[PDB]
């Protein structure tokens, strides 16, 4: 199986710098890229940034960028490999940022695009 | 003995067209490959354009398809048309004959083409 | 029609050429089809594998009429439902790029009928001679 | 596409001893098939059309006598003349017919000094 | 006669596309050099330098860069080819060691860091018996402090015993040409306003490819291939904005790097027949290792490339360049090897601009490494030893690969960062042009003529 | 920027029905992707390259159309079925099309 | 001896029927003969015996009159000595599983006699070409 | 030997829209040779000597309607009907015809809910 597992919910103060981690687990870590997607309540989805967890080469959202950092942990061992850790710190927190965050992959298919994101974490919940 | 005199036209418009004929005397149109060389006055030679012996044309890349070239079997001569002149097709122009170990055997006259108004 | 010409004439120069005038230089793609601490293991399999597509071809040709012809004949008739086009409208009109996709459906209907015919000369050969 | 550079742009000298001329080309023209090469050396006078002066890179025209040499295989290739005469003097030409487009050499313009 | 008789004909021009291993080879120069003193001489074939070439009238083929081939296969072989220049090599198992580091020997500036540490250790000597006490100089970036006194380690202690680079054996880049085998054909596209997608008009067929000298930087791709008369930008599709866009400019922008500081290789007994080749003394000053790129030349092709930018992306737009948004060391500052020496140059004076729709020489600051963990493994590091004297190296930007970010929310203005991320983006700016087909005779056509038994 | 609409919206159906759900894309010449949120639930890729369906999703989603007009068509509704649907071009997303139960 | 009938028709299915209804069925066994880090070795060896194999086979039909007819007559007759039994007891009665053994004693005999007759057939045929 | 497993044994489903059945096999009928496949589905009224609907696995026999269509190649292997008439409901079969022995499928009973 394919498994994005995050870190539970939590509850931070307006001003803070919110951590929220990702292990992916179930696949060769290297290869795909990682989204970040959140969605706000009566606003929808809003793309965060990807990150190529290969030498961590991110991307952000423009009206995101000064406030989003990614960085990963990779898996070095010959024994376990098909793991790894992303990262998220949001930082900035206003209280316009109460909304439940994703890390998302895209299908292993041969017409997956980047965007087609198959593979889905349970999300987290941020009150601000 | 095997001549080819050209014919045709040498005073034409930038960015209009010309019709240059080559009859030939000498040899049977049926096995022979023809061919197109212009010179550029105190430039280099360079091809432009061959025919098979049965209508297989072959042109440089900077013609395009600009110039066509007909070999009339019947009426025993060589045609080259072009259309759409440009200001860089002022040479001189030479229909030769092709041998089987190097081409331009027998060599045209020549004509002097100066596209200029 | 072949002519006095000195250009090379090499391989796969006649690609775009007709079909009625790529076929007098066929003898060009048959001669450039064959001859051309770990990394002998992959240029060995590709030499054994260019060699087993040239016997898979010559065995293709071996079991019809035409063993080392390069232009053979054969005695089934061309079904007018496969291509219904006219014979004028392919040897000066079309080339073997776009031939191929043309009968590349009609294909594999056609080998097995190659096949048919050649075991059926062949037994028609066998009883000629036997009833001598 | 094929280059085809000549390696002097003039040469002036005097008449009656021998010269070399060279062409080089950015392809070896040498048709493995064949196992002959493919130049076309060429002269053309001044005001005059050209004419062939050796063919499948070695062998001179008729009409043509013996005091010229095509020589070479390969990419680099030499047109050695033994004695200079005074019909002699203008412009050799190499010619690559191995491919289309065919393209010619820059012309060494031979001269007497 | 208005029934046709089939026939079959060998030897017919046609081809369909094929996925096939080309086979390497190299120039008679190249094929010169022996005794691995660079990669697999003579494991390849010799051939010319610029491998003949036939042209093909009337033909018209459609291409793909990126869904290509032979990219994948070229990226395989390199990195395969790499590892296998290893094995005769000496690993760093004693070597792993308790470091005591203390400062080089310099006027210290309490601001700013020395970025080298005099490192004493015990080393074991040949004899089995008797160890020695010996002295190294290293980088911050390849030791760690690990936890009055000040010891330290190297980085990777934890990962792997790391496989010195040997001496011997070069990495400087000599082209490779990718030559096919019987019974296929490689097709290049002389076409100048092609871009990589879509039909080709003018192919040619060709036995071998031209030379490909295999450069690894990850921004900034170096001594590249040309492009004919204008600058070329390449995607796979615009709007997507996790696609590279691979920037060919027409004339090439020369950079000068060095190392200035004049380095003592010494040489270590480790034991019977291994050798530790480190630094000694450093002669003379101490200097920052650099580049320099021109002023004007750089802001005329940051004009060219504007120039060709605005066409996928309307006239009215402002287009900007920032640096890298973050990454490992070298996704964001641009790598290269000059001669045996892996440098990690800083782009943010380059990547500064803004462009709005109406003999000075750029000095950028360089980082070196000594242990390496190239294409990203999970257990194999490189040791690479110092190299003697001053280090000056010439190369020619060739291209960039560009990434335009997320615009979203009213982007007036598009913004591109640099960034190398996978090294295939640099072996598709060389095999764009070229295909693979397989050749297939054996076609079949009616005429009208029945076999006369 | 790519401006997706979502054009039905809120639209009631009842069980055994069929559902046409239309996306309209600003700028054209790109494909589709289509997703499936149902409350309280972590959302699902459903249709991919316009026409292609995913992984463990059943063949009565249909995706259709091209240039600015996209095509969700799901058949014989389920009851689990209704639910919000998004329209995905590259980065962008529609506002959802909540298919309620008449 | 062939007719209509839909089944497959394959690799070795008529080794246990009569040796005159086998021989309606040679072009399948003749077509499933050739085409079929350290194991490529293994695999590459393989297949360069099965290539080698069937170049010895064709080579030794090449010297004989039959290149690729796959059914071909020559000019030494059968000697009675060999199988002494009668022509209407073999294509009607055994297989060619059992006519292997009646005749693989006297096998290399034959061979023999099909090359001479084939070099003498070569020798009189370029003899009546030269005396014309 | 082969075993076809049909893998429903009934459906009694109303009249007038499409259905579909199934037919896997213990061994793939796809002939490497001819590129073509072999199934037989057949068709049995009550009381009634059986007819071919499909041959060579997607062919559909002279005398069929077009609202039949045999799909699919490899071991597995779909009779989809467009739309069920009363002259339909009854007993489909699926037969390899590869090998001896030739072996039937197990019989879908299709009647009327
Ligand atoms: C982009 O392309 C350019 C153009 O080729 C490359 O520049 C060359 O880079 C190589 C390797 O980095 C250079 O080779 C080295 O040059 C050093 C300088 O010596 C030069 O000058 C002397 C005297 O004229 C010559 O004898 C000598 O051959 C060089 O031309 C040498 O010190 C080096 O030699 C040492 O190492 C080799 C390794 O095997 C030994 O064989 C030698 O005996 C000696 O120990 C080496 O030769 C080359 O000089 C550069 N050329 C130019 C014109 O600058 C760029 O490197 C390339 N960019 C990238 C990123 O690869
Ligand atoms: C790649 O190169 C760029 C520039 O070539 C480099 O950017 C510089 O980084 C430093 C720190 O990494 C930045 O910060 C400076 O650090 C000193 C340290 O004491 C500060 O004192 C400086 O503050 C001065 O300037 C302020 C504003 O003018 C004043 O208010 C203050 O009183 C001080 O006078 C300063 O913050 C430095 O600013 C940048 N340079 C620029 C132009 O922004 C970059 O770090 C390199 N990349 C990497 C990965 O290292
Ligand atoms: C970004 O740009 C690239 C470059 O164009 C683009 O890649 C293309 O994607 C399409 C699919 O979206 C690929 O598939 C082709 O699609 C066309 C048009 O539909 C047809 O020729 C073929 O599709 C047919 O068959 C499909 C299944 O059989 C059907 O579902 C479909 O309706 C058609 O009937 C063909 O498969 C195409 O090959 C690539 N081309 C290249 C050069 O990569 C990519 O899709 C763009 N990104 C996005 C998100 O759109
Ligand atoms: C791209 O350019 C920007 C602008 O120069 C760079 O941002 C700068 O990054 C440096 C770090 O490299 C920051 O330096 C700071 O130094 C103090 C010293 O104690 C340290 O405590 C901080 O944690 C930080 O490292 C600097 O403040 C920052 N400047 C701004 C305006 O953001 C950026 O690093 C460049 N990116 C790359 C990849 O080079
Ligand atoms: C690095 O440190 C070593 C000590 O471990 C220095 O070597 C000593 O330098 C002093 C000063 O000249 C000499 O008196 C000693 O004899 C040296 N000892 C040895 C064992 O060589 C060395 O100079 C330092 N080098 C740098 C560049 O800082
Ligand atoms: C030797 O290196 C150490 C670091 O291991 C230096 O200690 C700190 O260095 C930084 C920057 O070099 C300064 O900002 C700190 O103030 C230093 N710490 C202290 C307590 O002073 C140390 O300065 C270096 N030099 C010497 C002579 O020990
Ligand atoms: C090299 O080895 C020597 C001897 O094994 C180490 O010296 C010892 O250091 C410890 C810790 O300071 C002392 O308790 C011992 O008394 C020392 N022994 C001797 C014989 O001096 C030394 O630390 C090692 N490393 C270096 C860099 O010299
Ligand atoms: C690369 O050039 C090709 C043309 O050769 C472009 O492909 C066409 O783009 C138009 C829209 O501008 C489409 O309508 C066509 O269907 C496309 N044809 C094919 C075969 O894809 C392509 O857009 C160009 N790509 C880039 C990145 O500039
Ligand atoms: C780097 O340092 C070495 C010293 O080891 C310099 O080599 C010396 O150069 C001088 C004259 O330049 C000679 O007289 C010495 O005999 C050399 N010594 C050795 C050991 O080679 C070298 O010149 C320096 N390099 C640079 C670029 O300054
Ligand atoms: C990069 O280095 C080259 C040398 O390799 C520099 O070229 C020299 O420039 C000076 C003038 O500054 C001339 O006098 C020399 O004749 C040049 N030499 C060569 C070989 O070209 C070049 O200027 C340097 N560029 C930058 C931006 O530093
Ligand atoms: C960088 O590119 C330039 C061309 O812009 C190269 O310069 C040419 O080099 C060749 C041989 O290497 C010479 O025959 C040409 O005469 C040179 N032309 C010019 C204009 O200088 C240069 O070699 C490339 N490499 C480096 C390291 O500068
Ligand atoms: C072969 O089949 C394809 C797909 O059904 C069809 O489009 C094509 O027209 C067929 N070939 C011919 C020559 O009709
Ligand atoms: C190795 O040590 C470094 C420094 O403490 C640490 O950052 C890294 O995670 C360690 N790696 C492993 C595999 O333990
Ligand atoms: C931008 O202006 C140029 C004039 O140089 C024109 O050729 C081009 O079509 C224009 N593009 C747009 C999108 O208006
Ligand atoms: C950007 O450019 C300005 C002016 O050209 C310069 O002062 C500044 O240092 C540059 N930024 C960086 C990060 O180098
Ligand atoms: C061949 O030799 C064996 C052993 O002597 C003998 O038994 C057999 O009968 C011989 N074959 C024939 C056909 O007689």
């Amino acid at each position: 199986q394919v498994q994005l597992v995050q870190s539970g919910a939590v509850i931070k103060t307006p001003g803070s710098s919110v951590k929220i981690s990702c292990r992916a687990s179930g696949y060769n870590f290297r290869d795909y890229s990682i989204h970040w997607v959140r969605l706000i309540p009566d606003k929808g989805f809003e793309w965060i940034g990807w990150i190529k967890p290969l030498w961590g080469a991110v991307s952000y959202a423009r009206q995101l960028q000064g406030r989003v950092s990614m960085t990963r942990q990779l898996s070095q061992d010959p024994d376990d490999p098909d793991w790894g850790v992303a990262y998220m710190e949001f930082s900035g927190l206003t209280p316009a940022d109460t909304a439940e965050y994703f890390c998302v992959r895209r299908g292993s298919c041969d017409y997956c695009g980047d965007f087609p994101w198959q593979y889905w974490g349970q999300g987290t919940v941020v009150v601000v | 003995e095997v001549q080819l005199v050209e014919s045709g036209g040498g005073l034409a418009k930038p960015g209009g067209s010309l019709r240059l004929s080559c009859a030939a005397s000498g040899f049977t149109f049926s096995d022979y490959y023809m061919d197109w060389v212009r010179q550029a006055p105190g430039k280099g030679l360079e091809w432009v354009s061959r025919i098979s012996n049965s209508g297989i044309t072959w042109y440089t890349d900077s013609v395009r398809g600009r110039f066509t070239i007909f070999r009339d079997n019947a009426k025993n001569t060589l045609y080259l048309q072009m259309n759409s002149l440009r200001a860089e097709d002022t040479a001189v122009y030479y229909c030769t004959k092709e041998s089987a170990a190097a081409i331009g055997h027998y060599w045209g006259q020549g004509v002097l083409v100066t596209v200029s108004s | 029609a072949v002519g006095i010409g000195a250009v090379f004439l090499g391989f796969l120069g006649a690609a775009g050429s007709t079909m009625g005038a790529a076929s007098m230089t066929l003898t060009v793609q048959a001669r450039n089809l064959l001859s051309g601490t770990v990394w002998g293991i992959k240029q060995l399999q590709a030499r054994v594998l260019a060699v087993e597509r040239y016997l898979r071809d010559q065995q293709l040709l071996g079991i019809w009429g035409c063993s080392g012809k390069l232009i053979c004949c054969t005695n089934v008739p061309w079904n007018s439902s496969w291509s219904n086009r006219n014979l004028s409208e392919i040897w000066d009109n079309m080339t073997w790029l776009q031939w191929d996709k043309e009968i590349s459906n009609y294909t594999q209907i056609i080998y097995g009928l190659l096949e048919e015919s050649q075991n059926q000369q062949e037994k028609n050969e066998q009883d000629l001679l036997a009833l001598d | 596409d094929i280059v085809m550079t000549q390696s002097p742009d003039s040469l002036a000298v005097s008449l009656g001893e021998r010269v070399t001329l060279n062409c080089k080309s950015s392809q070896s023209l040498l048709a493995s098939s064949n196992n002959k090469n493919y130049l076309a050396w060429y002269y053309q006078k001044p005001g005059q059309a050209p004419k062939l002066l050796i063919y499948w890179a070695s062998t001179r025209e008729s009409g043509v006598p013996n005091r010229f040499s095509g020589s070479g295989s390969g990419s680099d290739f030499t047109l050695t003349i033994s004695g200079l005469q005074a019909e002699d003097v203008a412009v050799y030409y190499c010619q690559q017919y191995y491919t289309t487009p065919l393209t010619f050499g820059g012309g060494t313009k031979v001269e007497i000094k | 006669a208005e029934n046709l008789w089939v026939t079959v004909y060998y030897g017919v021009p046609v081809w369909k596309d094929a996925e096939t291993t080309l086979f390497c080879a190299s120039d008679a120069k190249a094929y010169e050099t022996e005794k691995h003193n660079v990669w697999a001489t003579h494991a390849c074939v010799p051939t010319d330098p610029n491998p003949q070439e036939i042209h093909l009238e009337n033909v018209t083929e459609e291409f793909n860069m990126w869904k290509n081939n032979m990219v994948e296969q070229m990226h395989t072989d390199i990195i395969s080819l790499w590892d296998q220049s290893l094995k005769p090599c000496v690993k760093l198992t004693p070597l792993c060691v308790t470091l005591q580091c203390t400062n080089v020997t310099n006027n210290i500036t309490d601001d700013m860091r020395g970025e080298l540490k005099n490192c004493s250790f015990n080393m074991t000597t040949e004899l089995r018996d008797k160890k020695q006490k010996v002295y190294s100089l290293f980088y911050r970036l390849d030791v760690v402090q690990i936890n009055s006194n000040k010891e330290y380690r190297l980085i990777n202690c934890n990962t792997s015993a790391c496989t010195q680079a040997c001496p011997k054996v070069s990495f400087e880049p000599i082209p490779i040409h990718y030559c096919a085998p019987a019974g296929f054909a490689i097709l290049k596209c002389k076409d100048k306003k092609f871009n990589g997608t879509g039909p080709c008009p003018s192919v040619s067929t060709v036995q071998c490819t031209h030379g490909i000298k295999p450069v690894v930087s990850t921004q900034l791709l170096l001594n590249g291939s040309l492009a004919e008369e204008e600058v070329m930008i390449r995607s796979e599709n615009i709007t997507n904005n996790a696609k590279n866009i691979l920037v060919q400019f027409n004339t090439p922008v020369q950079i000068n790097c060095t190392r200035p500081n004049n380095n003592t290789r010494k040489s270590i007994r480790i034991g019977p027949g291994q050798a530790f080749y480190a630094t000694g003394d450093i002669i003379g000053d101490i200097r920052q290792a650099h580049c320099n790129v021109s002023k004007a030349t750089w802001n005329e092709t940051l004009g060219k490339v504007v120039k060709q930018l605005r066409k996928h992306f309307g006239n009215n737009t402002i287009i900007r360049f920032a640096n890298s948004s973050g990454g490992d060391l070298e996704v964001t500052t641009h790598s290269f090897n000059c001669g045996g020496e892996f440098f990690y140059c800083n782009t943010s004076g380059l990547f500064n601009s803004t462009w709005i729709s109406n003999n000075d020489s750029i000095t950028l600051p360089c980082r070196i490494k000594q242990i390496i963990n190239m294409w990203q493994r999970i257990g194999q590091c490189m040791y690479a030893p110092p190299i003697q004297g001053v280090i000056r190296c010439v190369s020619n930007i060739t291209g960039l690969i560009l990434t335009r970010d997320g615009g979203s929310t009213n982007s007036t203005t598009e913004t591109f960062r640099p960034g190398g991320g996978d090294m295939r983006d640099n072996w598709r700016s060389e095999l764009y042009k070229y295909k693979v087909v397989k050749i297939e005779p054996l076609g079949v056509a009616p005429t009208r003529c029945k076999r006369r038994v | 920027e790519i401006v997706l609409t979502q054009s039905p919206g809120i639209l009631s159906l009842s069980p055994g029905e069929t559902a046409t759900l239309f996306c309209k894309a600003s700028q054209g010449g790109n494909a589709m992707t289509w997703y499936q949120k149902r409350r309280g639930q972590v959302p699902r890729l459903l249709i991919y390259d316009t026409s292609r369906r995913a992984s463990g999703v059943p063949d009565r989603f249909v995706g259709s159309g091209s240039g600015t007009d996209f095509f969700l068509t799901i058949n014989k509704l389920d009851r689990e079925d209704f639910a919000v649907y998004y329209c995905q071009q590259f980065e962008f997303f529609g506002l959802g099309s909540e298919l309620e139960v008449h």
